[PDB]
């Protein structure tokens, strides 16, 4: 109850900080101030429209390699096994793996950029 | 070493403005301690002060004053009360100080300088300073 | 003491803050810009004095029109000086800004930025030396510095 | 009295440098990596 | 008494936030040939609280093609996690005692990019999205190097747990044996927080204030104060990785001054980085990320395997 | 009394005055953070004639060089009678928001007045306010207004946007004037 | 003549001593720690900053800043209103209207100044025959109005009586060379 007592303070401060920055100045609003910036002029058009990303397979293998992230982290505890040569060829193995795959899509130009 | 040397020019630093008074009196009022020597004193207050050892934008430095025509410019400082004796000095025209070359006397320039007036009464309005060009008929005071 | 003297103590304090924080912003049109650069500068350095640039004009507290103000260029200047968030202040830098200038009499001018944004300060030259500028922009500070506004709610 | 015009000096003035000078300076390399291993080594043992 | 505890860890980490904003602008100055803020305090000393004042009484903007949920809760976000991030450092004895407190802090800062990215979008505008996308390409650069580091690391500590490595280094520090690894981690660091030369998301000749270009008031203060708050957590977390000071169980109070010490100079350091360097490009820090610190780092993580073993130095679980 | 001491002089009689940053249509559109608008009888039985401010702008404007109007009192009212609740269902048809009224008697809708009104700053609703919203509006039929002065009123329908946009959410921003059926009116 | 800035003369000469130099240069940094090197000496200079209204810049007298409307030594009125500085005045800044003062003397009964429009370029005073307008040294005159930027025979007149201890000595300095 420690920790969810300091994430509630924590909580409370932000929330506080923010009721005392919009309840505590002046407001004067009108139409030309509450709209999107774009430096001086208008939007052309709306910002919720498709924003082409040109690294969507670079988005898709990180995804993979936070896996296999996931799959290295419990070495720690796989150190104080007896066993210490099965962890150590399959860690190797897994590394080797993912090293492989990542030398193939760097040599097919998976990590260049959708141009 | 130097570095004790270093420190005793600091302490001659905190130690060259009357006490703890004069010494806050200057830092909380122009962020500086440097001491230098007084070139000399004006006729509302202010030090003009120099110290050669600098380079070329701080061996001339001013102190201004607490109260210039009834204004209390003890923290509201403005450029513009540097008279015009020592504002050539000042912004480096001259090697030669009014206290040595003093300036002509003229019955025509003021005698007391002003500070700017921007927002202040006794500041300035323009006007038309010439006169009624095209003048009007006033009729007569009786009828028929 | 007096709920008055709190009060004109407590508007010191509110003045004293926007004063030694005004963050101009990233608006330059022409040549007196480059003299904003200067004061910007090593010499007459403005982070000194808490002012340094923002580019957004929401996260900014003043505004410096350091150049000449045209006619295609007005709809910006006035969508820049709407966006920016009250409490907000305006330097007209330059004579083509303060009025028309040396391009007073052309078609493609407007006579002063009067006309489109409200000027609390106007800095003359052409250009103005940083120095002036930044005379001006100490001028704005103790035009913050007697703004009165707490005590004359209390007195409303 | 005679002109006076801010002319030079009586023989020139000096040479003024104007190339450019960025000094090479720095270790070999093999030492910076004996270095590095060095440190590794006596940081494993 | 938690509660006093938790003022003396987070008040002085606020007024720690607000002054390295003035030490990064004196730095800064003095490395620009000039003198930064010595007005408004002896020293400059209050521009710090005339900033936040002065942010505070600014009126805050609501545009209209916002999303005011999102708006309003990311900087709250951004803040709570900058703040909680604080709670297992051990300096030397901790707050809270947390024994996957590396995982803790991975999980919080992974969040952390959530208010970068909730907001961009939530301020519908273009240099919005554009800082949006960068903070996910900065992700994406950075978790997975930030990760396989700290695993290689702590493949010697033996643990999760943040207080072990005080006493797996009590002898000496974790920068000899893994150099290549803290550099690693410190431009991890640097890529996190957005800071230069990794900024990318408020870049601002780039893009005019990313995510924060609808931001006015507080609530740009907040996000501004969660960064400065991050870097001095990564400084710290640096410094009890790799720079381990003295433990000394009857003067623990010497640990805190040297993490101090240590903190301190991490911290410049980044401000140095600013001052020093032009800004990388967010598809070359792609490059440079994977191409040159991931193969090291997987190389080095088999090494930090072998190395235990080989050399019968396999660590103590607890 | 300004008549008794200063003869010779002009009083302008407006109707609630609408405009970018009027207490009337925003009082009405800024009802939507409370869950529900309520309306006196539910708001029929009270009748509302408003003006536009740029007509009795112009109109002070010529009141000030016309060589009649010297002794005399004006009726600015706008032509358009609305009622109440078709006033504010126009507010919120506008202003794409929603509509949920419903009744309360003048006595506490007044004592919710009065709590609002305890309010160092500027408050938001007062009694007053609430009788003066609850008042219809008197027939202008025997005074002259504004064409006997040299403005034609602007009506409601062609200036509600400019006001009321402010309120409207994105999905509504970018929406015309041609979609939000118009208000019924009335003649009394 | 001409020389190249990135052309190699040629390539093709490695040995695994400069392989060992370029893969140190990469790996450690090395052409950053210079960077990181000559930031920290410019931390330990002095900084070209002046405590501005306490100590200000170099000037010269050759500056021109505001105007003033001189006066002789008798305290003689030294326009003669030849109308000129506003034939010249590139801005159309300048007015004048004068008329005969009631001594029989051609002098003005008018001299405008829309501060505005000056260029502050200095063609008035070189082109007085009488050294009456000037452009002195005051950069120091901003306003919160408009209106006060411009200015007539009055403030103009004001600031001759202000400055000539000043103007006097520049102009004293920088004649000789006009
Ligand atoms: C919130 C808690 C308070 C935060 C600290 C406020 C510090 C106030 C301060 O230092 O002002 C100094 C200032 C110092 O003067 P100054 O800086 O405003 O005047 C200008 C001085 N020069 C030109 C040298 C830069 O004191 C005042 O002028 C009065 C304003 C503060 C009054 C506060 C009342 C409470
Ligand atoms: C340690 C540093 C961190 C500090 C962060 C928190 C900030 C603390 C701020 C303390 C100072 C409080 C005063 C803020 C006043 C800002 C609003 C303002 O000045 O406007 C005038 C306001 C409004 O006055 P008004 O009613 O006359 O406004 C007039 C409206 N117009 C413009 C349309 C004509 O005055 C006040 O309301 C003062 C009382 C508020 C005190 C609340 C606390
Ligand atoms: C106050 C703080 C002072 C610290 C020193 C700041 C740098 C000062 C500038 C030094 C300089 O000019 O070097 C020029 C020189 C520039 O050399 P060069 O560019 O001329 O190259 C010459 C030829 N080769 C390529 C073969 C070397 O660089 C160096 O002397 C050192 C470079 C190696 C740096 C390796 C550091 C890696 C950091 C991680 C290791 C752990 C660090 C411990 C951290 C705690
Ligand atoms: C605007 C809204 C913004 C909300 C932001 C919310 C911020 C959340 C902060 C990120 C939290 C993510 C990480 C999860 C919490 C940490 C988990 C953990 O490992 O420690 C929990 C701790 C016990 O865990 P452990 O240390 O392994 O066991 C010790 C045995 N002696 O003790 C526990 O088991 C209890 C942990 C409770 C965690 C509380 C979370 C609060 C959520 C409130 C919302
Ligand atoms: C016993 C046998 C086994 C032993 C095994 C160990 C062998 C030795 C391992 C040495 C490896 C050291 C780690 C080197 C990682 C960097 C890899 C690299 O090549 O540099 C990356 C990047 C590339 O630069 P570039 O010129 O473009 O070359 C790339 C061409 N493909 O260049 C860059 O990253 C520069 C861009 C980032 C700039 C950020 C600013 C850096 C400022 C320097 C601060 C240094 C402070 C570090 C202190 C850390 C303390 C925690
Ligand atoms: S006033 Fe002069 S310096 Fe300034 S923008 Fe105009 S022409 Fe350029
Ligand atoms: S040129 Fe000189 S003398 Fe002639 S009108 Fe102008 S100021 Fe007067
Ligand atoms: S300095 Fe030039 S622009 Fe200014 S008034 Fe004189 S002639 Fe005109």
């Amino acid at each position: 109850m420690n920790l969810y007592t300091v994430i509630f303070i924590n909580i409370l401060l932000s929330l506080t900080l923010i009721l005392v920055a919009f309840w505590l100045p002046q407001m004067n609003l009108y139409s030309e101030k509450a709209n999107p910036y774009e430096c001086g002029f208008d939007p052309t058009s709306s910002a919720r429209l498709p924003f082409s990303m040109k690294f969507f397979l670079v988005a898709i293998t990180f995804l993979l390699f936070d896996l296999e992230i996931a799959l290295l982290l419990p070495l720690p505890w796989a150190i104080q096994t007896i066993k210490t040569s099965t962890m150590m060829i399959m860690a190797f193995i897994l590394v080797t793996i993912l090293s492989l795959g990542l030398a193939y899509e760097w040599t097919q130009k998976g990590l260049e950029w959708t141009e | 070493m130097e570095l004790v040397e270093v420190l005793k020019r600091g302490v001659q630093q905190v130690t060259g403005h009357g006490g703890l008074r004069g010494l806050l009196r200057v830092f909380f009022r122009a962020n500086d301690i440097r001491i230098g020597t007084l070139v000399g004193e004006d006729k509302y207050g202010n030090k003009y002060y120099e110290d050669n050892k600098q380079f070329f934008g701080r061996h001339r430095w001013v102190i201004y004053t607490t109260e210039m025509n009834g204004k209390n410019t003890f923290w509201d400082v403005d450029g513009s009360m540097v008279p015009p004796e020592w504002h050539r000095w000042l912004h480096c025209m001259t090697d030669d100080p009014p206290t040595t070359n003093p300036p002509t006397a003229r019955k025509f320039i003021w005698t007391n300088h002003k500070f700017n007036v921007s927002a202040t009464p006794e500041q300035y309005v323009p006007y038309s300073t010439t006169r009624k060009k095209i003048h009007e008929w006033v009729p007569p005071s009786t009828p028929y | 003491s007096r709920a008055e003297y709190v009060v004109t103590k407590l508007d010191d304090l509110i003045n004293w803050a926007r004063r030694s924080s005004l963050w101009p912003m990233t608006f330059g049109l022409a040549c007196c810009a480059v003299e904003m650069m200067h004061m910007a500068a090593p010499r007459y350095d403005m982070d000194r004095f808490g002012v340094v640039f923002r580019a957004s004009p929401r996260q900014a507290d003043v505004m410096i029109v350091a150049g000449t103000l045209t006619n295609k260029m007005a709809p910006a200047l006035r969508k820049v000086y709407d966006q920016m968030p009250e409490p907000r202040y305006v330097v007209s830098m330059g004579s083509c800004a303060n009025g028309g200038g040396y391009y007073h009499y052309s078609y493609s001018v407007v006579r002063g930025c009067d006309r489109i944004v409200p000027v609390d300060i106007y800095v003359p030259g052409c250009p103005p030396t940083a120095e002036a500028l930044l005379y001006g922009i100490l001028q704005l500070q103790r035009k913050i510095k007697r703004e009165q506004k707490l005590k004359i709610w209390y007195r409303r | 009295s005679k002109v006076k015009q801010d002319m030079p000096p009586p023989g020139g003035y000096g040479p003024i440098d104007y190339k450019r000078n960025l000094p090479r300076r720095g270790l070999s390399g093999y030492s910076m990596f004996a270095v590095g291993i060095g440190a590794l080594i006596f940081g494993y043992w | 008494m938690f509660f006093i505890n938790i003022l003396t860890l987070l008040v002085p980490i606020l007024i720690a936030m607000a002054f390295l904003t003035l030490v990064e602008r004196k730095i800064l100055g003095y490395m620009q040939l000039r003198k930064g803020p010595n007005i408004v305090g002896p020293y400059g000393i209050l521009q710090p609280f005339a900033d936040a004042m002065k942010l505070f009484m600014k009126e805050p903007m609501r545009p209209l093609t916002t999303s005011m949920s999102l708006f309003i809760i990311a900087p709250t976000l951004s803040l709570t996690l900058a703040l909680s991030l604080w709670v297992p450092l051990p300096m030397p004895h901790p707050l809270i005692n947390l024994n996957l407190g590396i995982l803790f802090i991975l999980a919080t800062s992974s969040l952390s990019v959530y208010s970068i990215l909730w907001s961009g979008w939530a301020s519908n505008s273009k240099y919005s999205l554009f800082g949006a996308l960068r903070a996910v390409a900065q992700t994406i650069s950075y978790e997975v190097t930030m990760a396989i580091i700290l695993l290689s690391v702590l493949l010697m500590n033996g643990s999760y747990s943040l207080q072990t490595l005080i006493t797996t280094q009590e002898h000496m520090w974790l920068l000899l044996p893994a150099w290549p690894m803290a550099m690693m981690w410190f431009i991890s660091t640097l890529a996190e927080t957005n800071r230069a030369p990794f900024d990318l998301t408020e870049g601002e000749s780039e893009l005019v204030s990313g995510f924060n270009v609808e931001y006015a008031a507080g609530p740009f203060a907040l996000f501004f104060m969660a960064e400065y708050t991050n870097i001095i957590l990564m400084n710290a977390l640096t410094t009890i990785i790799f720079l381990g000071p003295l433990y000394y169980i009857n003067l623990p109070e010497l640990y805190s001054t040297n993490f101090m010490m240590e903190a301190l100079l991490l911290s410049s350091t980044f401000l140095w980085i600013r001052a020093s360097y032009p800004r990388f490009r967010y598809d070359q820090l792609m490059h440079l990320l994977w191409k040159n610190f991931l193969p090291l780092t997987l190389a080095l993580c088999m090494w930090h395997i072998s190395l235990p073993i080989f050399t019968a130095g396999v660590p103590p679980y607890m | 009394e300004v008549r008794s001491v200063f003869p010779e002089a002009i009083i302008i009689r407006p109707s609630d005055i609408f405009g970018r940053e009027d207490r009337f249509l925003n009082h009405f559109a800024n009802y939507r953070w409370f869950l529900a608008v309520p309306l006196v009888s539910l708001g029929f039985k009270t009748v509302k004639q408003p003006v536009y401010v740029a007509d009795v702008s112009k109109g002070i404007v010529n009141a000030t060089k016309d060589p009649d109007a010297v002794g005399k009192t004006f009726a600015f009212t706008g032509p358009n009678r609305y009622l109440l609740f078709h006033l504010v269902k126009y507010i919120f048809g506008m202003t794409h928001r929603t509509f949920i009224p419903y009744p309360l008697p003048l006595f506490v809708y007044s004592w919710i007045g009065k709590l609002f009104g305890l309010s160092p700053f500027e408050p938001w609703t007062t009694k007053d306010k609430v009788e003066r919203i609850h008042i219809s509006d008197v027939m202008p039929t025997d005074l002259p207004g504004l064409e006997d002065l040299g403005v034609q009123p602007t009506p409601l329908e062609l200036k509600s946007i400019e006001v009321l946009r402010r309120h409207r959410t994105y999905r509504w921003l970018s929406s015309e004037i041609e979609e939000t059926k118009p208000a019924k009116t009335v003649n009394y | 003549t001409y020389k190249y800035v990135n052309k190699k003369e040629q390539e093709s000469e490695v040995d695994m001593k400069s392989a060992t130099d370029n893969a140190a240069r990469i790996l450690m940094w090395t052409e950053l720690i210079r960077g990181l090197g000559m930031t920290l000496s410019y931390l330990f200079r002095e900084p070209a900053t002046i405590n501005y209204p306490f100590e200000k810049g170099p000037l010269s007298p050759r500056f021109r800043g505001e105007h003033a409307l001189r006066r002789y030594p008798s305290g003689e009125e030294r326009c003669i209103a030849c109308k000129l500085c506003e034939a010249i005045c590139p801005a159309q800044a300048i007015t004048i209207e004068a008329e005969p003062r009631a001594d029989g003397s051609r002098r003005t009964t008018r001299y405008d100044i829309d501060m505005t429009k000056c260029i502050y370029c200095g063609f008035c005073q070189e082109a007085c025959p009488v050294d009456a307008i000037v452009e002195g040294p005051n950069f120091e005159f901003s306003t919160e109005t408009h209106e006060e930027l411009l200015y007539n025979k009055e403030k103009l007149l004001n600031n001759g009586d202000k400055w000539e201890a000043e103007i006097a000595a520049n102009i004293q300095a920088d004649y000789l060379y006009r």
